[PDB]
This record gives structure tokens, C-alpha cells and sequence, in this order.
RNA sequence: GGUACACGAAAAACCUUACCUAGACUUGACAUCCUUGGCAAAGUUAUGGAAACAUAAUGCCGAGUGACAGGUGGUGCAUGGUUGUCGUCAGCUCGUGUCGUGAGAUGUUGGGUUAAGUCCCGCAACGAGCGCAACCCUUAUCGUUAGUUACAUUGUCUAGCGAGACUGCUAAUGCAAAUUGGAGGAAGGAAGGGAUGACGUCAAAUCAUCAUGCCCCUUAUGUCUAGGGCUGCAAACGUGCUACAAUGGCCAAUACAAACAGUCGCCAGCUUGUAAAAGUGAGCAAAUCUGUAAAGUUGGUCUCAGUUCGGAUUGAGGGCUGCAAUUCGUCCUCAUGAAGUCGGAAUCACUAGUAAUCGCGAAUCAGCUAUGUCGCGGUGAAUACGUUCUCG
């Protein structure tokens, strides 16, 4: 039923009692921003593929 | 009603509380919502409250009015005080 | 062990294709995913002529688009029957309002990227031919027509239930240690009737002059 | 006349003019009294030992403008910033304050606090 | 007068965009433009955005991706319109971000 | 007051250990008495020890105060609630897990032989 | 396998010119900070200074000479059992555990400030009462059934 | 068991939810074969109702229907992708080649000699590839960039950059690697930190991130709303943490920041205020303005104990937003003053800004008892006897 879950997650639920993020791709909402609403596992994954412009490994 | 405001009740669990009361109350009503503060109407008042399948009577009365339906219901399950 | 090498090398080796900047963090996002579906939508339209990068340079209001065709008889043909497809299409998702600018751009060494790489390579596993000469001719293509070291491997099995004949393909220069390599790395999740197939390509495009800033 | 040194210390940068002169050497930073800017502490003392170190205190009137860090790191970039404008002056004194690492930049601060680690290097317990 | 103050802030993740973006400005107005503050690196406000990297359960090698933003301030209080004539010719580049201010 | 009344000792803040007089209400107690904090002594005022037995007795007995608490808790209990079910079990009431915690109700966190995965 | 290696040691103090404070200073702070120990520290040498009359430097010097060990007990084991080797231990290590033993003393008998008991266990170490002494005393005195492990090497 | 456990989870008032059900959904919310166009299902006002789902209209665009859409539905020895362990281990392979009929050695081996397979000396090897090292980024000097919203003790603040240290030099000098001598110096000898951990290993973890093969379900494995668990408790283990106090407790003044966040937000200021908060109100789209820097310092205090430690849980009243605060958030005040007066097997991080302190802003967050995380800064340890025992 993850698309129950997707569906719940592109509507807005009539209250702010009622709301969460979730991914477009990914299921398991926990653990994902408000910068780009994309879980930890996508947003990981995008930016090993340098999706977001500046994306880098820490050197200090 | 609040530790931070006065009573105040959203008025969908108690709507039906008081459409029955203009008729002569009997008190249990199908509510397990958790939204209604209580008022000195809700003495003598049960409501079928949503545990995790069925839906458990619970007792209202005039003695603290600092509470809603929510913390006038047990909305978990204990032990059952057992060693397992 | 041997944390992947794909997020690893962006920004140092490898390059940015899609720049976009909004204004405060809302429609981020959203300018984001119109990017990346508006270049994805060539990806997954050519797999044959095999397009390779399209940079859609946005910066407030300032789309900059740039299509890289291998061919340009399969991108544009007799009386540009293909272009103007697109023209109507990216419409739909781009806006309508909004222009659409974009020329075929000419570059040497077209085969320096990985994810045509693995996807020749997997035609090769899956081409219906002696599969060992089929990937001994893609090497060869792909050593010979311009191109530094190559390192491609596929994981998974055999079109059976194992792979025990895997071979790891390494050529020229592939240190992970050189933080100037200039390679690109890429990963293809191939779909079969045996679970999805691992097609990874490492390819060094080139050995620039000592340089760790994005050329 | 006019001796211009700099210092760094634990995120504290500070620049110090320094003139020859008969007073007490105008003890003060940014202008004003170190009475509660900084703790009464061995480090009071330690304020003046670039001066103790070389030419006393009776000279060279501190001027010295300060931003960012504490107060040791601000005492260690203030007390470089007077070495090296004793070096502006005379650096046959150089000398003796770059053996311990005064002239030249300490360059010893707070080593950042890595992911997952409780610090710069703390880690939790875990046997099993 | 176009601006009684520009206090234009030009910013992004490369400074070789920056440093492009700010001499232009620079040698554009260099003659045509006065009371202008040339190129000014303002310290940066680069931060380090730390997440899991195994699919399921990992605390151990925590991954982080390295946002960097510099500033580059550029104050020009009068813009004239020779100014402007001279000055039709500068462009917002992809990664630059200029400030109307 | 009068109780927690220490000897040779500050008498500001000996109070706070006791049941329904913690520091603020002490400290009521002690300023509008003005018993001036003092340096390790029993009670600066002398006189004013009549003055308590003149107003500071005039305070609210804390013995009634525990017994209002009782009921309090009582009502709050017998009722349905999901406090009310924690104070039922002696537990902590505005909820707080008890697989680790509660080293103050269940005890000195009696050891047990463990139930647990197989 | 670590070999030697060196340490880092603040210099002496301004105020008395001793390196052995300073270390006391290194293994006392609390909460791993000298921006509150040496203000203590500087009363307890105030401290011993009005009590019996002591100057702090031979004072300190005279309780921590007095606790420091020659003998090396060098570990050998079987992988069942464990003996050791009485060898001679390392001049750093002496100085080091002479000041770990006498800090680490110093801040005993809980009473109504630290100042009074850290000058009452200088003045104890001073006056060779046993408090920390009993270190050197044991480090010789429990090295006789250990004489007996001199005499083979395993 | 470690390579499962302050987890996946950077925040749960119901959704997140993968679990359960009640009201409810029947090719389904979505998705579309098909079929046609003409203009709209929105949202609202009543209502059974906990809201759906049943209510009616109101406001280029819809609108129905099979297969399917979709499946957190399962199948990590069926899998990819991703991720950790040995391992940032000093080593790992191959082309050509010799030989042992050969498994293969081999080059790699080895002496000194290195961070490295680092050099040479010799080696049935010559070479190359992998790794590492090195390249690279960062702290570190001088000059250069522009000057404000820095400053204004004006180039203090900054990174854009250049000169720039690398046994460079000299000698102790080893056939070679390569140490140190003293000075110049920012670096002086892997300058310090980060950095790709080779084949493999765990028939590694990951079907539940995602993509998933086979099969399945479909008028249900489809969807709306309401509630609960993700903080239960016989409970244990883990995990930091909380102190076990007089450098400490309380009271008062108390400096020095970095840092990021912020446009019906930071919310100054201002008042009521112990305080949450209540009202009030600019500048700041953030070098403007806001969200204290504290510990420390300065004096008093307590003068040894379950204590002026520690504040545990607890009750009452105010408080924040959330439509309404109770669980499935929290803040403050008042009141509670337990245990622990340094705790065994076990022990983890450690060679300096190290172990420890102190606070700050934020990520998710309208809420956060995440005592947790990203960080950031201030203060600031000894030690290394040798690997004895073990790991690798």
C-alpha cells in the first residue's frame, strides 16, 4: 500500500493537527528535509549523482 | 481548555452532547475523538473511545475541568501486570 | 569498504550539468524536479543515438538549454521531424509561456561519459551474439575512437541464477587515490527476467593539467 | 615610532600599535580595563610577558584592537600581535619569542567536532 | 537618480563566477561609474549537511555534503544614466545571484 | 513554619526539603519575616519569633496541603484516564518509557532474569 | 608497538619558576580546565605559606621527592598466569607518577574547603607522615618476593 | 555475540503508520483501453456524522468506463543499487618470461631501506595495472582585492589570489632509501587534519529507501476519514547523561565570540512581569536588525551530608502553537527533595586542543523531556616502561 502512502503524501491533510514530508520516490518518510522534501536514501543517492549544483565532500 | 487558556472545546464531541441534551440526555454517543474539553454537562457522560480496535466506555464527571476527552480516556493498554 | 566513488569525485573530478538557482528555499525543489525531468525526458527518449548531456542552465527566470547529439540525422533528420517534436513536447512540461532554446552542440570524444558506456555493454551481455567478441569490439570502440582508460564491470548473473563469468575491465588510468582523474562514474539498473543487473562504468575523460577546480 | 603587529589565536585576531614611550606601557585592551574583560587569573600576568620577555613594559603603549575568540585565545593573538611589533621595532628579540612560538602563529585551536563522534574525537562505548 | 544607494549583493557557490561577475562590474563601470567599492570577499557562510548512508541501520560512518556561500558585496551609491548606457552590457550569470538593492 | 528549623546554619534554605515550603515560598516566608539571610545563624530576629507566631503561623498548614493533594490525586485516578491508569500503577504519570527508567517508583532497579529474543 | 616517545609539558610558572606545579596544575583542573584550579592552587600555596610557616617551593619540593619509585616491575606473562621483572623504571615516568600520586593525594579529607586539607597533605608529605609516602614505601617494600624474580629472566 | 541495536528515525496529538480497526472505497484517490466533447471536479455555506462517505448548487476545462493503476505483498543464496567489518592493511594482481610434468612461484620476493611494492643492492625476471603514498582541500607567514552594514584603536573583516619550504641548505652521510644539526621560515623534514580502505571476507547488510526477477491481489494487497503504539511494562541490556559537592551550591556584576536562522518570521525596543508568557513595536529578504556568550573572572555565602550536592518522580496553576494540548509535543512557576556520599565482571575516545568543561545558533521543528544530532566557539590534561596479554 505505498501508494496509499504517496497519495497521503501529495494531498494535505485539512489540519496542521494532521502533517508529515515524505519523499516522491521514497517511502519511510522518517528522516527527511524541508529544504527539498526528499528522504535521506533519495536525497543521498541524488547527490552522489551531483543532482543539487555544489554538492561536496567535506575536506575541511 | 488548557494549562494555557480558558475552557475551550472544538464543539464536534460535544455537539452531539448538547443535540441530545435539548432531548431528555442519554449519555453514550459514538465519539473517539480526542478534540472536546469537558463542561458541568459532561457529568454522567461515556463515550465509546478508540483504543486500537474496540471502542472502551469511559466515565466523565465534574471533578477537574483541566483536561480533554483525550486525557479522560485510557488510550493505551498496559502489562496487564504480567512477567512474560 | 571503498565508500562509492560517484558522490566521492563530483565537484573535483567530475562536473555539474544542471545549475539552478531560486529564491529562498520553497520552489527549490520544484525548480529541481522540472530540471531533471525536462533532461531525463532525451535519457530515456534515445537509448540507440544514445544523447548524452543536456545542461539546462536556470538562473532566475534565465533557462539556458544545450543539447550534446551523438547524431544529429536522429535528432533531427529530414525537415528536423524529431526536433520539433521535442519543441512540442518539453512545451507541456517546460511551460508554454515560456521559450524553449537549445542547439545541437559539437564535441570530441563523445564516448567519455559512462551511462552509454554501460548501456552498450549491456546490449553486448544481451545482443543475442558470442558475447565475449561483442564486448571485445565495444572495448576496442571505445578505446579507439578517442577516450582515456575505461573501467566497466557488470554484477548480478549470468542470465541464470548466478554470475560466475563476471569481468572487471580495467584500462589506462583509473587511480581512485588522484583527486584529478576527471572521471565520470555511472550506474545502470538494468531490468530482466533474472532481477536487476548492475552495469557500472568508470571513464577518465581526459588528464588535465594538475587542476582540482570544475572545468 | 608607529610598530604595527598582528596575532591569531583560538579564533582571536588583534592588531596592536606600539610607539616608544616613558609610561607604564598603557596596560588595556580595546581601550579599557582588563578588570573584568578578562579572568583575574595567572593569565593577568602572562598579559605583559611578551613585554616581560623582552623590552619591560614601561614602553611601548599598547593599542590594541581586538575581534572574535575569548580570552586566551585572545590574550595568545594579542600577545603575538605585541611580538611582532616588537619585531616591527627591534628583532634581535625576535629571536628569543619565535623559540617558543610567539612570532610565528601558534596555530593550535579547537579541533572540530566530527559526525557522529561526541567531539573531535569522542566516542560512545560499545563492546558488544 | 536610478539608485540612492545599491547595495548589491552578488553570491553563489563558485568564485571563479563571483570574481568573473565582479570584475565585470568592476572594469565596466571603471570610468563611467564613481563612488563604487570594487570586489569585496565577504566570509563565508558554508555549512555541512550530515546523513545516514546504509539503506537500513548505520551509525557509524555518518555521510555529509559541503554547501558553501560566499558573499560579495558591491556598493555603487549613484548609478547615472551614462552609467546605465555604458552598463547595458552585464548579465546574471547560471551560478550568480545578484541582489536589486 | 517552624519545621526543618536547622541550628548554627543559614535557616533560608533549610526549608526547601520540606513537604508543601520549597524555596520560593521559604523565601516569602524568611522576607516577610525580614529574617535578613544570615551567616550560619539559627535566626537573626528574636522578637520576631512572636511576629511568626503572629503572622508566619497565619500561613496555610502544609498537612492540609497534603491531604488536598491526596484527594486530588484520588479524583484524578478513579476516574478514567490515562493519568489516572499511570497512577494507578505507580508509575510516572505524564509518560516516560519504563523500560530503562523509573528508578524511583519500581525501586533501585531491581534486576530481573531477562525475557527476551530467543 | 609504541615506542618512546615524547610528552608535552607546560613550562614553569612566572610566580615560582617550578615545572612540577605546573604538571600538578595539568592533572588537577577540573572539568579538564585551568581557568578555575589555579586560582585554588594559588591559595593553597598562600595557604601552606601563613600554616607552619612554609615557603611553597621547598615545601612542595620536600612532599614530592619523597614519593618516587626506582623500580620497574616490568610485566612477563604465560597467557594463563603473570610474574614480573624488576628492571629500572624510566626517570620520566618517576617524576610523572611522583606528581599523579601527590595531586591525586592532595585532595583527600572532605571537610569545609579544599584549601585546609590540599596545605594539610602538603604539610603531611612534608613532614613524611604517611599519606602519600606509603607509594614509595610499597614500590620497594612489595618488590621482595619480586627480589626473588631478579634472579631469571623468562 | 561483535559485521543487531541514543536503531532505519535530523522532532508521532490522531496521518508519519508499513499495525489494528470503526465510518466508509468497488477497476477504485490516482492511472488509463474505450468514448465523446464542451468549460470546470475545486473551496465555501447547513447537515447523519469523529470527518468521510451520503447532502444541493457555488468556483481553456473536463468527464465515465475493461486490462490495470498500484501493491511497506511476500521471496537479501534469486538480485542490483547502496552501506559497514577486517583495512587508510601494507601490501594485491596481471602482460610478457623462466622453471618445477603441476598446483604455481614469479615480477611483489628480499638486505639496509619507506607514509607506499619508498629507493637503490641483488633477485628468473623485465615491466605495467590496483591500492597506498603522492596529486588535491583545509590550519599555518608576507604581499596583493576592495572597501561597507567591518571598521571607525579604518584596511581590524573577508577570501579571490600570488611569493611561498620540497633534506631547501650545511655537517654528522648509509652503494641507495632517508633521520637529525642551527638558522632563514608559515611549513624542516610523512608540517597537522581530511581524502578515495586493491582482490576478497562476512555464501556480508539492503526485497521494507529505491529498481526489483517469479508468483500473487485486484469489487483487494484500491483508496477517504476517526482514533491508538512507535515515550506501555515484570522488565533487562545499551546509550550518553545526572550528581555523588566546597574550583562545589546559592546570590549578585560579569567580558570574550564563532556560528547559523529569520519577511504576516528573527522579532529589537517598551511595559506587566521571579518566569513561561501577556500585550506592545521598528530594522533585518539577513557584515544593516534581531535571536545573551558562558564557564572563568569578581565578593559574600554554605563549612560535610543524602547535604544550599543531586534535583528524581510527582500534584496544582498559568504558557506556546496546533481548529481544540491529553495520550501521540512542549514551556514556566509553585510545591515534591529519592537513590548515588564515586560503584565488580566490563570498560570505551585520546597523542593538544587530546580527555574533558562551558554555553551558543540551527537541521528536522506551527510542538518537542531528541538529556539527542549538525555544528560553532571559549577554557583546557598527564602520558606512551615495552607490547608483557590480546586484537589486526
Amino acid at each position: 500500500a505505498k501508494k496509499s502512502l504517496k497519495v497521503k503524501q501529495t494531498r494535505i491533510p485539512k489540519f496542521a493537527v494532521r502533517a508529515y514530508t515524505r519523499c516522491q520516490r521514497c517511502g519511510r518518510a522518517r528522516a527527511v528535509l524541508s529544504h527539498f522534501g526528499v528522504c535521506r536514501l533519495c536525497f543521498r543517492e541524488l547527490a552522489y549523482a551531483g543532482a543539487i549544483p555544489g554538492v561536496k565532500k567535506a575536506s575541511w | 481548555r488548557s494549562a494555557k487558556k480558558g475552557a475551550f472545546v472544538d464543539a464536534h464531541l460535544l455537539k452531539k452532547v448538547i443535540d441530545m441534551n435539548k432531548q431528555e440526555k442519554k449519555r453514550p454517543i459514538k465519539t473517539w475523538s480526542r478534540r472536546s474539553t469537558i463542561f458541568p454537562e459532561f457529568v454522567g457522560n461515556t463515550f465509546a473511545v478508540h483504543n486500537g480496535k474496540t471502542f472502551i466506555n469511559v466515565y466523565v464527571t465534574d471533578d477537574m475541568v483541566g483536561h480533554k476527552l483525550g486525557e479522560f480516556s485510557p488510550t493505551r493498554n498496559f502489562k496487564q501486570h504480567t512477567a512474560n | 569498504q571503498k565508500v562509492n566513488s560517484n558522490g566521492l569525485r563530483f565537484g573535483i573530478n567530475k562536473n555539474w550539468i544542471s545549475r539552478w538557482t531560486a529564491n529562498s528555499h520553497a520552489q527549490t525543489a520544484k525548480w529541481l524536479i522540472e530540471d531533471e525531468k525536462i533532461r531525463n525526458l532525451f535519457f530515456v527518449n534515445y537509448r540507440n543515438a544514445q544523447v548524452s548531456n543536456v545542461e539546462i542552465e536556470r538562473t532566475q527566470a534565465t533557462v539556458d538549454v544545450f543539447v550534446y547529439a551523438a547524431q544529429p540525422a536522429f535528432l533531427i533528420g529530414s525537415e528536423n521531424k524529431n526536433i520539433q517534436k521535442i519543441t512540442k513536447q518539453i512545451k507541456q512540461i517546460i511551460g508554454r509561456t515560456t521559450n524553449l532554446d537549445l542547439t545541437i552542440n559539437e564535441i570530441g570524444s563523445p564516448m567519455l561519459s559512462a551511462r552509454i558506456i554501460a548501456r552498450d555493454l549491456a546490449n553486448a551481455i544481451e545482443a543475442r551474439v558470442p558475447l565475449r567478441t561483442a564486448m571485445r569490439q565495444s572495448l576496442i570502440k571505445v578505446l579507439k575512437a578517442g577516450a582515456n582508460g575505461i573501467k566497466v564491470l557488470v554484477s548480478g548473473r549470468l542470465n541464470g541464477a548466478e554470475i560466475a563469468r563476471d569481468k572487471m575491465y580495467i584500462e589506462g588510468n583509473m587511480p581512485l587515490s588522484t583527486l584529478r582523474a576527471d572521471i565520470d562514474y555511472a550506474l545502470e539498473k538494468a531490468q530482466t527476467t533474472y532481477g536487476v543487473i548492475g552495469v557500472k562504468v568508470w571513464i577518465n575523460r581526459g588528464m588535465i593539467y594538475t587542476k582540482g577546480l570544475n572545468r | 615610532q608607529s610598530y604595527y603587529g598582528l596575532g591569531r589565536r583560538k579564533s582571536s585576531s588583534a592588531k596592536v600599535y606600539l610607539t616608544p614611550t616613558q609610561d607604564k606601557g598603557k596596560i588595556t585592551v580595546n581601550r579599557r580595563d582588563p578588570s573584568e574583560y578578562f579572568p583575574n587569573k595567572l593569565v593577568i600576568q602572562d598579559m605583559e610577558q611578551p613585554l616581560d620577555l623582552t623590552d619591560l613594559k614601561k614602553n611601548f603603549d599598547i593599542n590594541v584592537v581586538v575581534k572574535g575568540g575569548g580570552f586566551t585565545g585572545q590574550a595568545g593573538a594579542i600577545r603575538l600581535g605585541i611580538v611582532r611589533a616588537l619585531l616591527q621595532f627591534n628583532p634581535e628579540l625576535k629571536k628569543i619569542l619565535k623559540s617558543k612560538k610567539l612570532t610565528t602563529r601558534d596555530k593550535r585551536v579547537k579541533e572540530r567536532k566530527k559526525f557522529g563522534l561526541y567531539g573531535a574525537r569522542r566516542a560512545p562505548q560499545f563492546t558488544k | 537618480v536610478k539608485y540612492p544607494e545599491l547595495k548589491i549583493k552578488l553570491e553563489s557557490y563558485d568564485s571563479t563566477l563571483l570574481d568573473l561577475t565582479t570584475k565585470k562590474i568592476v572594469e565596466v563601470v571603471k570610468g563611467v561609474d564613481v563612488k563604487i567599492k570594487g570586489p569585496l570577499p565577504l566570509p563565508t557562510k558554508k555549512e555541512v549537511i550530515t546523513i545516514i548512508r546504509s539503506p537500513h541501520v548505520d551509525k557509524a560512518s555518518r555521510e555529509q555534503f559541503e554547501k558553501n556561500r560566499h558573499k560579495r558585496l558591491m556598493i555603487l551609491v549613484d548609478v547615472n544614466q551614462g552609467a546605465i548606457d555604458s552598463l547595458k552590457r552585464i548579465k546574471i550569470p547560471v551560478g550568480v545571484t545578484l541582489r536589486f538593492s | 513554619l517552624g519545621i526543618d528549623i536547622p541550628n548554627q546554619k543559614r535557616i533560608e534554605i533549610a526549608l526547601t526539603y520540606i513537604f508543601g515550603i520549597g524555596l520560593s515560598r521559604s523565601q516569602a516566608i524568611l522576607k516577610q519575616a525580614n529574617i535578613n539571610p544570615d551567616k550560619r545563624v539559627k535566626d537573626l530576629t528574636e522578637e520576631e519569633f512572636v511576629a511568626i507566631r503572629n503572622v508566619a503561623s497565619a500561613y496555610k498548614i502544609e498537612g492540609d496541603l497534603r491531604r488536598e493533594i491526596a484527594l486530588n490525586i484520588k479524583h484524578l485516578s478513579e476516574i478514567g484516564a490515562w493519568r489516572g491508569l499511570r497512577h494507578r500503577k505507580n508509575l510516572p504519570v505524564r509518560g516516560q518509557r519504563t523500560r530503562t527508567n523509573a528508578r524511583t517508583r519500581k525501586g533501585p532497579r531491581k534486576t530481573v532474569a531477562n525475557k527476551k529474543i530467543e | 608497538r609504541k615506542n618512546r616517545a615524547p610528552k608535552r609539558t607546560v613550562l614553569p610558572d612566572p610566580v615560582f619558576n617550578n615545572t612540577l606545579v605546573t604538571r600538578i596544575i595539568n592533572v588537577i583542573m577540573e572539568d579538564g580546565k585551568k581557568g578555575l584550579a589555579q586560582r585554588i592552587l594559588y591559595g593553597a600555596f598562600d595557604l601552606i605559606e601563613q600554616r607552619t610557616k612554609e615557603k611553597p617551593l621547598t615545601v612542595f619540593e620536600r612532599a614530592v621527592g619523597n614519593v618516587m619509585p626506582r623500580l620497574e616491575l616490568r610485566v612477563r606473562r604465560i597467557a594463563g598466569s603473570n610474574y614480573q621483572v624488576p628492571t629500572e623504571v624510566p626517570q620520566d615516568r618517576k617524576i610523572a607518577l611522583a606528581l599523579r600520586w601527590i595531586a591525586m593525594f592532595a585532595r583527600k579529607r572532605h571537610e569545609k574547603t579544599m584549601l585546609e586539607k590540599i596545605a594539610n597533605e602538603i604539610i603531611d608529605a612534608s613532614n613524611n607522615t604517611g599519606a602519600a609516602i606509603k607509594k614509595k614505601d610499597d614500590t620497594h617494600k612489595m618488590a621482595e618476593a619480586n627480589k626473588a624474580f631478579a634472579h631469571m629472566r623468562w
